[PDB]
This record gives structure tokens, sequence and C-alpha cells, in this order.
């Protein structure tokens, strides 16, 4: 049983030319990688190589206009980069961003291919920039291409179109791009837990509410778990996994689990304001490993406290290697869970 | 997403 790891310092080149201390920092990935080496997890993993996604692979989820626009930034002067970035919600662009977004997606392709062919059981991808806010036709929320959504489509393209892909997005923000790419799809089950605050938290859309259950034959395959009024932590996430995530996922019976593993719900995060501990992330990973015969690919999304993300992701990797989990309710969190249960009981007999 | 303005 082998755990894969992909990391490439070339993804550090994407940077914010006007604010070098912007929280989506190059050192997010180098700090996480360093922590894996300090905790001796690195030596226990099989290094999987990064690669660039092809433009053909990007078109599995994105429009040729969007691909062309981001590609065009590779050679722009600073004023053109500043103006292009301002055309999106919460995006900065440098001459290296496009290449970095290709390396993030291609890293996860090589990881998924390694998992699906049996070279490894599971894998962790320490990649930048993030992916889950990227839409088919636009960048958003520090994300250019939807790495996790592309990986699901990539996985199906090397196996069969009906490969059941579960994407669990525990980034504190709603993966709006992912939700929309798979909204009419019952082959990819999208489950997101996110701070919502009645729609006032980023990305600021009612799309992220519990009543958005999917469209068409995707009805029931989009599970939104939104948190309101409370600084949520391990009890709230544990309970949502026990009551919702794990019962639905078991019924779906995925053949590969992608985690959109943002760590901005972590204790200490400057954007999330939540308090999931590193031990909590270990328990969420350990639960997901009981699906798909442990075929889990943990993909870095957000997470902006360098110490918190480095400890939290390392614990997820520790779980992937087979380590036993370390030892571990707000009233409004019960309201949320009950609201999602009512919305999804019609499509999931486990509920 | 970052700034404090409300919809970023
Ligand atoms: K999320
Ligand atoms: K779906
Ligand atoms: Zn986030």
């Amino acid at each position: 049983p082998i755990t894969g790891l992909v990391y490439d310092q070339r993804m550090m080149l994407h940077h914010n030319m006007w604010d070098s201390h912007h929280p989506e920092l190059p050192q997010r990935i180098s700090r996480i990688f360093s922590r894996h080496e300090e905790l001796r997890l690195l030596s226990r993993c099989h290094r999987i190589p990064a690669r660039l996604a092809t433009e053909e692979e990007l078109a599995l989820c994105h429009s040729s206009k969007h691909i062309s626009i981001i590609k065009s930034s590779e050679h722009m002067k600073p004023r053109d980069l500043n103006r292009l970035g301002d055309e999106y919600n919460s995006i900065f662009i440098s001459n290296e961003s496009y290449t970095c977004a290709l390396l993030a997606a291609g890293s996860c392709f090589n990881s998924a291919q390694a998992i699906l062919t049996g070279q490894v059981r599971n894998a962790v991808a320490i990649v930048r920039p993030p992916g889950h806010h990227a839409e088919k036709d636009t960048a958003c929320g520090f994300c250019f291409f939807n790495t996790a959504a592309l990986t699901a489509r990539y996985a199906q393209s090397i196996t069969r179109e009906s490969l059941r892909v579960l994407i669990v997005d525990w980034d504190v923000h709603h993966g709006n791009g992912t939700q929309h790419i798979f909204e009419e799809d019952d082959s990819v089950l999208y489950i997101s837990l996110h701070r919502y605050e009645d729609g006032a938290f980023f990305p600021n859309s009612e799309d992220a509410n519990y009543d958005k259950v999917g469209l068409g034959k995707g009805r029931g395959y989009n599970v939104n778990i939104p948190w309101n009024g409370g600084k949520m932590g391990d009890p709230e996430y544990m309970a949502a996994f026990h009551h919702l995530v794990m019962p639905i996922a078991r019924e779906f019976a995925p053949e590969l689990v992608l985690v959109s593993a943002g760590f901005d719900a972590a204790r200490g995060d400057p954007l999330g304001g939540f308090q999931v501990t590193p031990e909590g992330y270990a328990h969420l990973t350990h639960q997901l490993m009981s699906l798909a015969a442990g075929r889990v690919l943990i993909i870095l999304e957000g997470g902006y406290n360098l110490t918190s993300i480095s400890e939290s992701m390392s614990m997820c990797t520790s779980m992937l290697l087979g380590d036993s989990p370390p030892s571990l309710l707000k009233t409004s969190a019960t309201v949320s869970i009950n609201n999602v249960l009512r919305a999804h009981a019609p499509f999931w007999s486990s509920l | 997403x970052y700034x404090x303005s409300x919809r970023v």
C-alpha cells in the first residue's frame, strides 16, 4: 500500500506583484512540503512527478475563450496583468500564473492516473493556485482552472465515462465552479461544507444553500452543507460527516475520492474564522479512506495560515499512509445539518 | 475573498 505525493516548487512562481504578502502565498506549498519532511512523511511516500495540463485537458471543463484569455497573460506587461486581474472577482495574475495553473492540474492528473492504475493506493497533491472557484468560463477566488473538476473528468477519460467520482470540498468557501460544472451530473457527486452566513460570506451566492440539490438527473448529486452564525470546529464537521457526508457517499459508492482540501476552516486561518484542528482533518481523512477501497486524492485548495495548513495537510497524509487517527455542538450547526437532511432525504435512502 | 469589503 503506497501513498503518492506530488509537489513542484515551480508552482511558487505565481505571485502578487502589487502585494507580496497577499495570503495566497508561494510559501504555502513550500511550507507544507517542509512540514511533511519534518514529520518524516515525505520519506514514506512515492514521489509522483508534476506535469503541465494540455489545453485539450483544460477543455474537459473550461471554454476555449477562458483558456485563451488566461494563456494570453503569460506574456503581458504589468499594466495588462493588473487590468486583466481586475476583470475577475478576487484574482491577481503574474506572467507565471498560467504555467502554475497548468502544473497544478497536471500534477493531479498524474496522481489520479497513478491511483487508478494501481501504482499507488492514494495520493496528496501540494499544488498552487487553487481551483474550486474557477468556472467553465471565468477565473475567480484565487483560482484559474478547476483542478479538482478537471481531475474528475480526466479520471473518467482514462477509465469510463460512468466512473463514479466523489468530490468532497471542505475548504471553508463554497466551490461554486465545481458545483456548476457537475450540476446536471450524477456521475460526479459534489459535497461541500462551507461558511455561508445566509449568503454574506464569499463567494456570496445563494447557489451555496442546502436547497441547491442539483439539476436534471443530477438532482441529489450536489450536497451543500452551509454554516451560519457560529465559529464551527471539529464537533460540527464530525457531525456533518456522520449524518450526511459518509451516509450519502457510501450509497453513491464512489470509485475514487477527490478531496478539494482547503485548510481555511482551520484554527488560526485569517479568512475562515473557524476552528477545525489538525486532528479533526485527520479524522475527516480517515473516514473518507473507507470509501472507494481507499482510493483518495487530497488536493490542496485554500488555507492561508502557513502553520495551520502545514500541520493540517501533513495529518491528512499521515492518515493516507495508514496511521491511526489521533485522539479528538453549536445549536445553529444542528439546524444546518437538519436542513440538508430534509433537502436530500428524497434521493438517498440512507437518509 | 480578501480585503474586508464584503463580496471579495
Ligand atoms: K467547501
Ligand atoms: K453533481
Ligand atoms: Zn477557501
